């Protein structure tokens, strides 16, 4: 059972490259670990300005290793003042069964890399998604991200429980972007998102009439 | 946090000669403490009439259905996202049921279980 440390990846524009931890959790089995970089609309590129190695490797039972991210020259053609978006992919191989007539399921996790230039480089726990604004519209609300990253938000409710678990639609906010929701008015709405490391925490908004923003 | 894991999962067939003998065969996907409703996708490397084309152009056909409550459901469009319709468990242990029908247009056939993470 080849395993990915993560759920999303930010590479810190001022550095060169950033590792990741995977490892194969299988006992008795060796598992073969493909890693691929894809472009903002997923498509698999093999020539930078952000590549993965190594492409594919063997991890013997238990064993630990890393795939290794790194920009490449062209990386500076990426704005300096806003998140590109990438896709880090890891797809496992596992043994070829010995058995006849089977059909094996892989594995391949696919997580958002987040190109962050230096520029707008980011200190731990710094929380910038406080800046969205809801403005009621109708059919929902009419989200605005007026920040340099992308938000990806989950939930949104009357109560902060509504915003937590309750059907929605994930959408993700492009840096400077704004997006229109399907939803019902709350006198009160709180909305979540996730951060970088995965946590997701909820914000409790206070509309000024049409205009809804955290105090 | 951790991404889900998915120990090792494959389904089997002794010997059949749009879908014969549906099978049940169940997937559990080991996951965050705080995962939500993420939906995932299988895929496979060629397909045909929305199945799984194993091992020029023809071969044999591998139907995927999502399970209901022990009875077969919807089929399974590959390539594209869904929300499982038989989830049993807790993040740190779920379980996804499915149903695999048979046909045709040895064999070990792969299936790739997509799992986008938002």
């Amino acid at each position: 059972a080849v395993s990915l440390d993560r759920t999303r990846a930010v590479f810190d524009g001022s550095e060169k490259s950033m590792t990741l931890d995977i490892s194969n959790d299988n006992k008795q089995l060796p598992y073969l670990a493909q890693a691929w970089i894809e472009n903002e609309n997923q498509e698999k590129i093999i020539t930078g300005p952000v590549i993965a190695t190594p492409p594919v490797q063997r991890l013997e039972p238990g064993a630990k290793s890393m795939v290794r991210l790194s920009t490449t020259p062209d990386i500076s053609k990426l704005p300096q003042d806003r998140e590109s978006l990438f896709y880090f992919n890891l797809r496992e191989i596992p043994p070829r069964s010995e058995k006849a007539n089977v059909l094996q399921i892989a594995l391949q996790t696919k997580i958002k890399l987040f190109y962050r230039p230096a520029a707008i480089k980011t200190r731990p726990n710094e929380v910038w998604q406080d800046q969205l604004i809801l403005n009621k519209v109708s059919g929902g609300y009419r989200i605005e991200n007026p920040t340099p990253y992308y938000v990806t938000v989950i939930g949104l409710g009357g109560s902060e429980k509504q915003a937590e678990e309750g059907e929605f639609e994930t959408v993700m906010l492009s840096p400077r972007s704004e997006q229109t929701v399907k939803s019902a008015n709350y006198n009160t709405p709180y909305l979540s998102y996730i951060n970088d490391y995965g946590g997701r925490p909820v914000l409790s908004f206070i509309c000024n009439g049409s205009r809804c923003s955290v105090k | 946090v951790p991404a889900c894991t998915v120990s090792n999962t494959t389904v089997d067939w002794q010997d059949v000669e749009n879908g014969n003998h549906e099978k049940e065969f169940t997937v559990n996907m080991r996951c965050p403490y705080n995962l939500g409703t993420m939906k995932v996708t299988i895929t496979a490397t060629n397909t045909y009439n929305n199945a799984i084309l194993v091992q020029s152009s023809d071969g044999l056909l591998v139907y995927l259905y999502n399970s209901n409550a022990g009875n077969i459901g919807t089929a399974i469009t590959l390539g594209t996202p869904f929300t499982p319709g038989k989830i049993t468990g807790n993040n740190a242990d779920k379980t996804i049921s499915l149903h695999a029908k048979l046909g045709y247009k040895p064999f070990s056939a792969t299936a790739t279980l997509v799992a986008s993470y938002s």
